[PDB]
């Protein structure tokens, strides 16, 4: 079984917004579908529940009447469909099949009235190992993903959360450890990617 | 109508086992209860079911050291033989006439885990930001165990307060603890200091990484 959620960004307040989930490996139409969402650092909060092939649906009260589900027994997938969203909107939907139960990965809404905002990425260093990483600075919203080398490089990769800096834009950094020896003659790319900007860098970091 | 309530937190050894108990509200004494386990910084995870009947199915992968049981309007979750890795979040959550409720959720510590001293790493600005004109100093703190520390900065020996930004600590993969402090200057503060330094304090003792212009 897999559940993977589409659709999270930015949403002006006021503003609508379409999420989708993909399930496979079980027959979906049998199964009530749910929606649940978790706002930063708070708990799990129920969102809405469908019955398998959609005659019986249910919301929390603090979503009726703005958001709508739905599915599409044929294409396997469940969808969220959000108008008049609120600030406090903002959080981490997920979808689930609880009858074992399942969840999908998480799909990121952010309601703010703050623009979007691509990273500029900096290279940091290395001065028998060496840390050498990537500084993702000034974006907004989240989320950002970092590989190295294309994904070639898994081993000694850390990539830190992102800090919520006071001018409301994030910045977080990606760090690797390796062989000194290696300083002069691997190459070492970070590959950051925003997808709410559109911005793709891949940013080559050299010894000094 | 139906109200599942969690204790805020709750710890045992390494080793040993733990119980966490949801309770029920009035009205509802014959529902099943699921819980999902969450690590930091990701996506829930299910465990398991428990119906009143004190039976339990389970999900797949989770170790047989995981178990359930019932008792009143109170249901468990025991896990036997605790490791660093269930230092987590715990929910619980049932289903009653299309309506789904959680549980507000434990949050589990594991005790008798070994110190784990910080490994910090300070780097400067990079030249490319200082062409535009901008200085971030990048202080990364990771491998701590348990997940509290303080960042200070100093500029040479005085502290530092204004531009510092500090992340709240965060689980591992491997079940110990990241954090990260950032330090804006301007290029002309960054230039006319000796140094700058950022200092981790973990478990009542400091240490310092130092960078140059």
């Amino acid at each position: 079984v897999q559940l993977l959620e589409s659709g999270g960004g930015l949403v002006q307040p006021g503003g609508s917004l379409r999420l989708s989930c993909a399930a496979s490996g079980f027959t979906f139409s049998t199964y009530a579908m749910s929606w649940v969402r978790q706002a930063p650092g708070k708990g799990l909060e129920w969102v809405s529940g469908i019955s398998g092939s959609g005659g019986s649906t249910y919301y929390a009260d603090s979503v009726k009447g703005r958001f709508t589900t739905s599915r599409d027994n044929s294409k396997n997938t469940l969808y969220l469909q959000m108008n008049s969203l609120r600030a406090e909107d903002t959080a981490v939907y997920y979808c689930a099949k609880f009858s074992r139960d399942y969840w999908g990965q998480g799909t990121l809404v952010t309601v703010s009235s703050a623009s979007t905002k691509g990273p500029s990425v900096f290279p940091l260093a290395p001065s028998g190992t060496a840390a050498l990483g990537c500084l993702v600075k000034d974006y907004f919203p989240e989320p950002v993903t970092v590989s190295w080398n294309s994904g070639a490089l898994t081993s000694g990769v850390h990539t830190f959360p992102a800090v919520l800096q006071s001018s409301g834009l994030y910045s977080l950094s990606s760090v690797v450890t390796v062989p000194s020896s290696s300083l002069g003659t691997q190459t070492y790319i970070c590959n950051v990617n925003h997808k709410p900007s559109n911005t793709k860098v891949d940013k080559k970091v050299e010894p000094k | 109508q139906l109200v599942l309530t969690q204790s805020p937190s709750a710890s045992a050894s390494l080793g040993a086992s733990v119980r966490l108990t949801c309770t029920l509200s009035s009205g509802h004494s014959s529902y099943v209860i699921a819980w999902h386990q969450q690590q930091s910084e990701k996506g829930p995870r299910y465990l398991m079911k428990v119906n009143s009947d004190g039976s339990h199915s389970k999900g797949d992968g989770i170790p047989d050291r995981f178990s359930g049981s019932s008792s009143g309007a109170e249901r468990y979750l025991t896990i036997s033989s605790l490791q660093s890795e269930d230092e987590a979040d715990y929910y619980c959550q049932t289903w009653g006439a299309g309506i789904l409720v959680f549980g507000g959720g434990t949050k589990l510590t594991v005790l008798s885990q070994p110190k784990a001293a910080p490994s910090v790493t300070l780097f400067p600005p990079s030249s490319e930001e200082l062409q535009a004109n901008k200085a971030t100093l990048v202080c990364l703190i990771s491998d701590f165990y348990p997940g509290a520390v303080t960042v200070a900065w100093k500029a040479d020996s005085s502290p530092v307060k204004a531009g510092v930004e500090t992340t709240t600590p965060s689980k591992q993969s491997n079940n110990k603890y990241a954090a990260s402090s950032y330090l804006s200057l301007t290029p002309e503060q960054w230039k006319s200091h000796r140094s700058y330094s950022c200092q981790v304090t973990h478990e009542g003792s400091t240490v310092e990484k130092t960078v140059a212009p």
